């Protein structure tokens, strides 16, 4: 039912074209990024509390000091990557603020979309494209993909409407 | 002797077969019997595009441009009817084969010319009192030039002629009067012209060869715009048997 | 590429026999060699040398 | 020729000792070697595509797809746009082009730069694993960052691999990107696929993670700072002391689920924090890799069926609507025969 | 395309090597710990 | 369509490429439609349709067998796509055919199962990279490599 | 709705003779119709003539009739083109063509029987869904 | 002005009956007889100059002809429209299920 | 012609986009009469019944019922196998009221403009210069309002 919600958000709000939703996209996938990201950092600047080649019991929870190097990490992402926390608290902060920011961004293109209110059309690609038949992007591609969604989904999807569509309206390209 | 894996990828698969420099004979013609081309090839060199000058007095030219869609060029394995007239003239009718292409070519600038490079129903014919077919012969005909894009395809918008929107439906309350060429396809068909020059004749096998000038309008995008003029220049070989 | 396929292009069973004609004589030859030798310094000096 | 030979081994040296160096700003190392050149060369020829290349043919119709800034794009329907589907698989650098203007018209550009960004990410990979050897570190950094560049691999490479062109790998860029996922999703039904499942899970619980973890530590720092300072000028670089208290921050998420479903180890919590969205992207990386070869989602299309033989439609039944409207009008143009084969 | 070929060819071969003989060269005595490896 | 009277060589398609037949980049002739990036393809049964300069018009108008027929009808509709519970065909299809072409299931197989060897690789390879240097469980607290280098900047 | 007697019910010729197929016959030839039949046929279309269809109306349209049992297990005997000019044994998997499609070997007319009251039941239950193609998935 | 040439076909008999000189080749499934013998038939000796004509292709049958004028009345002709007769429509017009 | 200008969806606010800036002239234009409404029959004379648009439709078919919601006539997308199109059909349009009151359109691709027309409720004529429209709908204060609104709480 949710990927059905997904896919009609797609034919009728076109809603990946919305920048809300890319904040959203964006927070999302940062945020997971920056869980992998320190979660393995932390466990490769470990340093060596213990005996064991398994390394988790070299922690005690009530120690003063740091489990890992955050010099040494930094030092690494600083030379990798050209930049590197080396403020543990802004880090974690970060952590908090990138996923919480994004969610919080989407709800807005949501709240949009529950008054029709889209992203749906680049005016200028469409006065362009309509006086332009050799005009082609992937901005129009995907329209046409919505409008397929829309007339062959919204007989059964929306049953209150008694949508009959006759096969001779349906959009369809070549063959298919 | 070549066989597929010794042609694949080399590009000679888009060459048209060639005759020796000893093949200047003559191949005879019995005005009783009926013959037939098995096998017509072109091969365009060079695809010229004439100017279209904003002096409506400015003589325009022909300029060459830049073949952007590979060695996809060639019409091949054409054959029909090679008749023989009441004057002694040979008329070829062309019946069947790969007798078109895509093409796009490029001029200086980047503007890009699709057309569709074609012989289709061509009616070609010598001058009279072709005894035997020589290195003097020559070929003269028209051709048929239909719509570059058949009556399905659609635009980006979705539109077309037997499928598609009729309108630009992403504008749903713009005029439609100003978008009617653009709403409305149409298909169009006009004519070509293509000079043959035999240049060799093998007299015992019934191969000949030679240069082509073919002229035809280009794409005009189902009428959203004027089509260009277009020279196409090549080779050509084709080999007569009696039928 | 596309139109080569490196090996996965072998198209008659004459090269799929012939070439593990090659591929046994190779493994033998190198197997016996390995049981005559020991690794060269230049060798020693680029590996890591451990069960792991 | 006889000392020679020491005077050219000692500057081999050197420079052995300069690419390995744990003192440039940027770690360079052999794998930067082949890295830095290669991204360079995308890079480069990205940008330029992106601003100014002309439309591309991409699925070999003689129908060309603007993708650039100058033709008519702005930055979200803007692309670098595959190459043509007449090409296949087959390798096409810029010395197989007739000219610059064939091989831009074919998407010569496209498979330059997915090239050389496979090259450099890999190499990009290899180059963490370097440095943390250099700098006496532990070594499987670049394990999380393989769980990205298995993804990236499986749609510029994998996908065109299964389906024999690279005109089906991911455009470079915002809208193309959407054309590759619905796309997608009407010819494999990816959504109904476990392995893209579990790839939500990794990047929604790896969002919620980072949320929690970020949350519970900011939580429990210990009082350094006064109320009109920033709490992060409590902690120094490179101080010894930890700046939260790690018993408060596991006696709250203690009481707010159980004791027994907190963390109290540090290192176990940091592990998980890595594991759980590394795991769920190489599962979503393996989900695109193995639709490559048309193994796909959970098909239960007319599944349930009543007393008398009529389907009664589920939600599965649903997307197979969605899933059909996107299958018959994309690539409008390209079909002539009535199955999507590949 | 000839020239541009065969200069791409020298330039990908030369950094090939670079980083195969880069890694011939004693690399894993190349850290800050047991350097006789 | 040739049974039904169609001239398959002069066919145009929509876009202006052969329905049917078209030329590969270097001029072989080929199969139209989006196959046209599968001309590298060969097998028994259409081999005998291929010349010189690719697949020949007067063989496809003259020799095809019932034998090729037979065989291109089963392997169209034995096409390597279904659904992981078995479900033959494109991902609309309705069930109905008990179907997943073993070359998927051999071709997915393995490549889940490369894919986590070359992690394996780079887990196994790291981790003895770092113990035969001495520092697989840490760093040592008292010798901190970085803490001897000069800062970056 | 249930699948009833009156349902299962269908015509055994040309001549107006029926058959009332049992719940047994009709569930072994759906069974057999999938194991020979669906991988052209799914759903009463025919993937590889798209013009073809299993539809009552058009069976009833072919030459000879093939809109009834007896029809139908001949065509499986006997396979014709829709006109009945040409015999397509050596294409279509018949009876008489069993040794290069082995599927229709040790087929016997019982199974043939009940393959052939599968497709003539099948629209009674789906209506234009039989024969309809994605359209009507 | 301009015009879709299809779409005005479809006020003429073309949307009515079957165009022996236009309608693609599927269409003579709809009557007993006609495919694909006749129906191949029909579309190579194409144009006719009225439905009757179709009667005259040479080497039909008896029986053919027999079938043919049973079948006059679901035929009409009207002129040849080049966007519905070029590309090989008449045998495959890009329409399946 | 007040109320007739309420049943059009031009005016109803959840038509319009995010990035649609300005008043709802700038979209369809300034409307400046109603045309009359429109009845289409079919060649038999039986009214039809145009299909309106809803809300959530960018775009909408050209579909036709009769009184009962049986299909009579479309718009086809694929001609090939049209069986409902105006032509076929024999659809006409006449107007009652407004500027049209007492005419009747029998040119196909006329009356097909005003079925297009009719998916949007009443028919008016718009002023599409003075600001430059470019026929794409806008929401009202209304929807403008009530966005605002919900986010900012
Ligand atoms: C030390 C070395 C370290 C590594 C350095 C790597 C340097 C090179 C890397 C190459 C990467 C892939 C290039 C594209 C490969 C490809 O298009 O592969 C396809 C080729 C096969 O090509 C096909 O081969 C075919 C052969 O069939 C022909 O011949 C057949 C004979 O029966 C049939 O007749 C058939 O019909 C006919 O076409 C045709 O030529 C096709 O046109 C052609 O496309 O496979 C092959 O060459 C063999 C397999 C290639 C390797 C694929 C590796 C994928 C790696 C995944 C990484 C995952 C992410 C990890 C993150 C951490
Ligand atoms: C849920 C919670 C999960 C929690 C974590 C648990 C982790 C493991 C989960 C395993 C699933 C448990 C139930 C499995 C039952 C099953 O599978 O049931 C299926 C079958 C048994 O069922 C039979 O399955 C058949 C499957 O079709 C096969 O057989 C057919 C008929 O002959 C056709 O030939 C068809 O072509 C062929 O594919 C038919 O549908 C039969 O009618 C049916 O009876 O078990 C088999 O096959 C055995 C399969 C074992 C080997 C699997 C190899 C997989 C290789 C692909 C790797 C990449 C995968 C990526 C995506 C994932
Ligand atoms: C399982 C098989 C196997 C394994 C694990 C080994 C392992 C070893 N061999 Mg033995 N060898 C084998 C089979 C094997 N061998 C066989 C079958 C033969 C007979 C041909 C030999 C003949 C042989 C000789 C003559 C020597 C070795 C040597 C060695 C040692 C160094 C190897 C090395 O540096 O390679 C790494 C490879 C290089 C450094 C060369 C460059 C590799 C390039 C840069 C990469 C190519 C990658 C490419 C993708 C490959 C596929 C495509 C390509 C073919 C185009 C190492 C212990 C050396 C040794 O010390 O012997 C005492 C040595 O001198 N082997
Ligand atoms: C190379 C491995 C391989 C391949 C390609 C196949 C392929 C096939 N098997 Mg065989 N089989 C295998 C190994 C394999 N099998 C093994 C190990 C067993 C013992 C369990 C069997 C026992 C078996 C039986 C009893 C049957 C088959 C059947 C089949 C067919 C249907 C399969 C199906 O529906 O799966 C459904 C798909 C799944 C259940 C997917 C499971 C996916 C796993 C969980 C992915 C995760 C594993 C990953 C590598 C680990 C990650 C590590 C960490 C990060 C978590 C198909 C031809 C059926 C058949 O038709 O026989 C004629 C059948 O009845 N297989
Ligand atoms: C309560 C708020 C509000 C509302 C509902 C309206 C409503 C209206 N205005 Mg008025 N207006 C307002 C406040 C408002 N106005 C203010 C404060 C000003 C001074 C700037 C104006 C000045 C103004 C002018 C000059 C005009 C209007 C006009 C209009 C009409 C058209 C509106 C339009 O096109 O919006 C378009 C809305 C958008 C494009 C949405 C913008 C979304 C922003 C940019 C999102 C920012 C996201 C942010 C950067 C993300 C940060 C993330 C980070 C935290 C990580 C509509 C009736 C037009 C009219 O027709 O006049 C007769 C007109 O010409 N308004
Ligand atoms: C201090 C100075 C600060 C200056 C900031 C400069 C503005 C930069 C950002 C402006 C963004 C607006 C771009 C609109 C484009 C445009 O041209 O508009 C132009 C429009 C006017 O629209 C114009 O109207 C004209 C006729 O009057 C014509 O029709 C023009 O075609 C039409 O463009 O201006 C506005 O509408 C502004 C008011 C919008 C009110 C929006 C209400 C809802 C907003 C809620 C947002 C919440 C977000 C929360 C996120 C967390
Ligand atoms: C199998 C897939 C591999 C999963 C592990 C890889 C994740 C890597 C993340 C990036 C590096 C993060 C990193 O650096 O990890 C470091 C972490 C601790 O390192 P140690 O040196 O203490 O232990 C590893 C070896 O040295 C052996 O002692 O490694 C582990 O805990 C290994 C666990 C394997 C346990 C059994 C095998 C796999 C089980 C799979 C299911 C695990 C689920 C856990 C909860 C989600
Ligand atoms: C091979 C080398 C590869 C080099 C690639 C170039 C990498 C560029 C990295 C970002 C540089 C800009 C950083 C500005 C900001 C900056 O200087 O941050 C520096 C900051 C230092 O953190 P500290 O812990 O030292 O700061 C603590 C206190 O100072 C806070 O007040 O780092 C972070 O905050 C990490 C999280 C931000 C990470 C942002 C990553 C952004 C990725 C790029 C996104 C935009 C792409 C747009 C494309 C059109
Ligand atoms: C694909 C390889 C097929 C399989 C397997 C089966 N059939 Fe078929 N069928 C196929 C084609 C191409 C055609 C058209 C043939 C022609 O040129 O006329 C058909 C036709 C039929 C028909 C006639 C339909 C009609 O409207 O007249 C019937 C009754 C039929 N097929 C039945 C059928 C059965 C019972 C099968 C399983 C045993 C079967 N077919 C398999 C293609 C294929
Ligand atoms: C059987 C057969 C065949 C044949 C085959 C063969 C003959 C094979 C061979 C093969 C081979 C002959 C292979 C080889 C390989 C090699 C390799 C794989 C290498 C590797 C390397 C490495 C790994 C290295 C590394 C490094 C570096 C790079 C740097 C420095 C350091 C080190 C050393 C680490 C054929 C095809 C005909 C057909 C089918 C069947
Ligand atoms: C495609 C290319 C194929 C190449 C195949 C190579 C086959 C084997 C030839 C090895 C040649 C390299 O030879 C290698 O070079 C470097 C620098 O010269 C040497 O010297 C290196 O090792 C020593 C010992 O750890 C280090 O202290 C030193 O810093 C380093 O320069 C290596 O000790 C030698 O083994
Ligand atoms: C850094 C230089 C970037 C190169 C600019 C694009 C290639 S060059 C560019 O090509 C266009 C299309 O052919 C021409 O119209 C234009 O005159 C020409 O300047
Ligand atoms: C002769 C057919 C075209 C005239 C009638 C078409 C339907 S009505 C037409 O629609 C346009 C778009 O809304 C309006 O801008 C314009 O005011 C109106 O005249
Ligand atoms: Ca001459
Ligand atoms: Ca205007
Ligand atoms: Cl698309
Ligand atoms: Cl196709």
């Amino acid at each position: 039912a949710i990927f059905r919600f997904l896919l009609f958000f797609q034919g009728f709000h076109n809603w990946t074209l919305n920048p809300f939703h890319m904040m959203g996209v964006a927070g999302v996938l940062g945020g997971a990024l920056l869980c992998a990201i320190h979660g393995a950092t932390v466990e490769n600047t470990l340093f060596q509390d213990g005996e064991g080649a398994s390394t988790f019991r070299a922690f005690n929870p009530t120690q003063a000091e740091e489990t890992y190097s955050m010099v040494t990490a930094n030092r690494f992402w600083s030379q990798i990557f050209g930049i590197a926390f080396s403020n543990k608290r802004w880090l974690h902060f970060f952590m908090l603020f990138v996923p919480v920011t994004g969610l919080w961004m989407s709800a807005i293109g949501v709240v949009g979309l529950a008054l029709n209110l889209r992203s749906y059309d680049f005016i200028s690609q469409e006065i362009r494209a309509a006086e332009d038949p050799e005009f082609e992007t992937f901005y129009t591609k995907n329209l046409l993909l919505n409008e397929g969604i829309r007339a062959w989904m919204a007989p059964q999807d929306q049953p209150h409407e008694n949508f009959v569509f006759p096969e001779e309206v349906l959009p369809r390209g070549n063959a298919l | 002797t070549l066989t597929y894996d010794d042609i694949v990828g080399t590009g000679l698969a888009n060459k048209c077969p060639t005759l020796d420099d000893t093949a200047r004979g003559a191949y005879p013609i019995d005005s009783s019997q009926t013959y037939r081309i098995a096998r017509l090839c072109l091969q365009p060199t060079t695809f010229l595009v004439k100017e279209e000058p904003k002096n409506k007095r400015q003589e325009a030219e022909f300029v060459p441009t830049k073949l952007v869609t590979r060695e996809t060029t060639s019409l091949d394995q054409i054959q029909g009817e090679l008749k023989v007239n009441s004057d002694g003239s040979l008329t070829f009718v062309e019946e069947d084969g790969i007798d078109f292409q895509p093409v796009t070519v490029q001029m200086a600038g980047g503007e890009r010319i699709p057309l569709l490079f074609t012989v289709k129903n061509l009616v070609a014919s010598t001058q009279p009192n072709v005894t035997s077919i020589t290195t003097s012969t020559d070929f003269k005909g028209e051709f048929n030039v239909p719509s570059y894009r058949t009556a399905n395809f659609l635009d980006p918008k979705g539109r077309g002629l037997a499928s598609g929107y009729d309108s630009a439906i992403a504008l749903p309350q713009a005029k439609e009067e100003e978008l009617a060429r653009a709403n409305v396809k149409r298909f169009s068909l006009t004519k070509g012209q293509i000079s043959l020059n035999v240049a060799k004749v093998d007299g015992r096998t019934g191969e000949i060869a030679g240069t082509f000038e073919s002229e035809q309008l280009s794409d005009d995008d189902m009428g959203a715009h004027e089509p260009h003029e277009v020279k196409i220049q090549g080779v050509f070989y084709a080999s007569i048997e009696p039928a | 590429f596309g139109g080569e396929g490196w090996i996965v292009s072998v198209n008659n069973l004459e090269d799929v026999v012939g070439g593990h004609i090659w591929i046994g004589l190779i493994c033998i030859a190198g197997g016996i060699w390995h049981i005559l030798t020991t690794p060269f310094g230049w060798a020693r000096r680029a590996f890591i040398w451990s069960g792991e | 020729t006889v000392l020679q030979r020491r005077e050219q081994l000692n500057l081999w040296e050197q420079f052995c000792s300069w690419v390995t160096s744990t003192n440039n700003r940027l770690y360079v190392g052999w794998f930067g070697v082949l890295m830095i050149p290669t991204l360079l060369a995308a890079t480069i020829c990205f940008v330029i595509a992106f601003i100014a290349a002309p439309p591309v043919d991409i699925d070999g119709i003689r129908e060309p797809v603007s993708g650039s800034l100058l033709y008519g794009n702005n930055i979200i329907t803007g692309a670098v746009v595959p190459s043509s589907n007449a090409i296949g698989l087959h390798f096409y650098p810029i010395w197989e082009a007739a000219s610059l203007d064939e091989w831009l018209y074919n998407g010569g550009p496209y498979q330059l730069i997915i090239f050389h960004f496979l090259i450099g990410v890999f190499c990009y990979m290899g180059r963490e694993w370097e440095l943390s050897y250099r700098l006496g570190m532990r070594p499987w950094i670049c394990v999380a960052y393989s769980a990205p560049v298995a993804a990236a691999t499986a749609v510029f490479l994998i996908y065109p691999i299964g389906q024999g062109s690279f005109s089906d790998g991911m455009p470079l860029g915002i809208s193309g990107t959407f054309n590759f996922m619905l796309v997608f999703q009407a010819e494999h039904n990816i959504l109904m696929h476990p392995f893209h499942q579990l790839g939500v899970a990794g990047v929604f619980g790896g969002a919620l993670f980072s949320a929690m973890h970020g949350s519970l530590v900011t939580s429990s720092l210990i009082r350094e700072t006064t109320e009109t300072e920033s709490a992060n000028y409590g902690y120094k670089f490179g101080q010894e002391e930890e700046t939260y208290n790690i018993v408060a921050a596991h006696g709250y998420f203690g009481r707010l689920i159980f004791q027994y479903a907190s963390f109290n180890n540090s290192r176990a919590l940091h592990f998980f924090l890595a594991a759980w969205p590394v795991i769920g992207i190489w599962f979503t990386a393996l989900g695109i890799s193995t639709m490559a070869f048309n193994l796909n989602g959970f098909n239960f299309n007319h599944s349930v069926v009543d007393a008398q033989g009529n389907v009664i439609n589920t939600w599965a039944d649903i997307i197979n609507r969605a899933n059909l409207g996107m299958e018959v009008m994309h690539e409008r143009n390209a079909h002539n025969f009535p199955l999507d084969l590949a | 395309m000839e020239t541009l070929k065969i200069t791409v060819y020298i330039v990908v071969t030369f950094f090939v090597l670079l980083f195969v003989f880069g890694f011939l060269s004693g690399d894993p005595a190349r850290n800050p710990k047991r350097k006789d490896l | 369509d040739q049974k039904l009277g169609a001239n398959v060589g002069s066919a145009q398609g929509p876009t202006g490429l052969g329905k049917y037949l078209m030329r590969s980049p270097t001029g072989e002739i080929i199969f139209g439609g989006e196959t046209m990036r599968f001309w590298d393809f060969r097998g028994p049964w259409l081999e005998p349709l291929r010349g010189p300069n690719g697949l020949d018009l007067n063989k496809i108008k003259n020799d095809i067998q019932p034998w090729q027929e037979r065989r291109a009808a089963e392997y169209m509709t034995h096409a390597p796509l279904g659904s992981l519970n078995s479900v033959g065909g494109v991902a609309t299809e309705i069930n109905s055919v008990n179907f997943v072409s073993p070359r998927s299931w051999l071709a997915t197989s393995h490549f889940v199962l490369a894919f986590f060897f070359l992690v394996g690789h780079l887990w196994h390879a790291g981790r003895a990279r770092a113990a035969a240097a001495g520092f697989e469980k840490g760093i040592d607290r008292e010798s901190e490599p970085v803490l001897s280098m000069p800062s970056l900047d | 709705a249930e699948l009833t007697p009156e349902v299962l019910t269908v015509p055994l010729n040309s001549e107006g003779k029926t058959i009332t197929l049992t719940e047994k016959q009709y569930l072994e030839g759906k069974r057999l119709f999938q194991y020979a039949c669906a991988s052209c046929h799914v759903g009463g279309i025919t993937k590889t003539n798209p013009s073809l269809d299993l539809r009552t109306e058009t069976l009833a349209l072919a030459t000879p009739p093939r809109d009834n049992i007896e029809g139908l297990v001949d065509y499986m005997k006997n396979p014709t083109t829709y006109d009945g000019e040409q015999e397509i044994a050596e294409v279509h998997p018949s009876l008489r063509s069993a040794d290069i499609f082995p599927k229709m070997r040790n087929l016997t007319e019982k199974d043939l029987v009940a393959i052939a009251g599968h497709i003539l039941v099948e629209p009674k239950i789906l209506g234009d869904k039989w024969g309809g193609g994605k359209v009507y998935y | 002005e301009l015009v879709n040439v299809v779409d005005e076909k479809l006020g003429t008999a073309y949307g009515e009956k079957i165009d022996l000189n236009n309608t693609n080749i599927a269409a003579f499934i709809q009557y007993r007889g006609l495919y694909p013998t006749l129906a191949k038939l029909i579309v190579k000796n194409a144009p006719y100059e009225s439905v009757e004509d179709v009667l005259n292709i040479p080497g039909l049958t008896e029986r053919q002809k027999q079938i043919l004028r049973e079948n006059l009345e679901h035929f009409t002709v009207t002129e040849v429209e080049t966007a519905l007769v070029e590309g090989g429509d008449r045998y495959n017009n890009g329409l399946y299920k | 012609e007040k109320l007739a200008f309420y049943d059009y969806i031009g005016n109803n606010p959840a038509k319009g986009g995010l990035f649609r800036t300005g008043p709802m002239n700038k979209g369809d234009g300034i409307a400046q009469a109603w045309k009359g409404h429109a009845v289409f029959r079919n060649k038999e004379g039986e009214e039809l019944f145009v299909r309106r648009m809803p809300a959530f439709f960018e775009s909408f078919p050209v579909i036709l019922t009769d009184k009962n919601g049986v299909v009579k006539a479309d718009i086809p997308f694929r001609r090939a196998e049209s069986k409902y199109s105006f032509e076929q059909q024999g659809v006409t349009v006449s107007f009652y009221g407004g500027e049209l009151n007492g005419q009747t359109f029998t040119d196909p691709p006329t009356v097909k403009s005003y079925a297009r027309k009719a998916i949007f409720g009443e028919i008016f004529e718009f002023d599409t210069e003075t600001l430059n429209s470019d026929g794409i709908f806008r929401t009202s204060p209304r929807g403008w309002f009530t966005f605002a609104h919900a986010v900012f709480a």
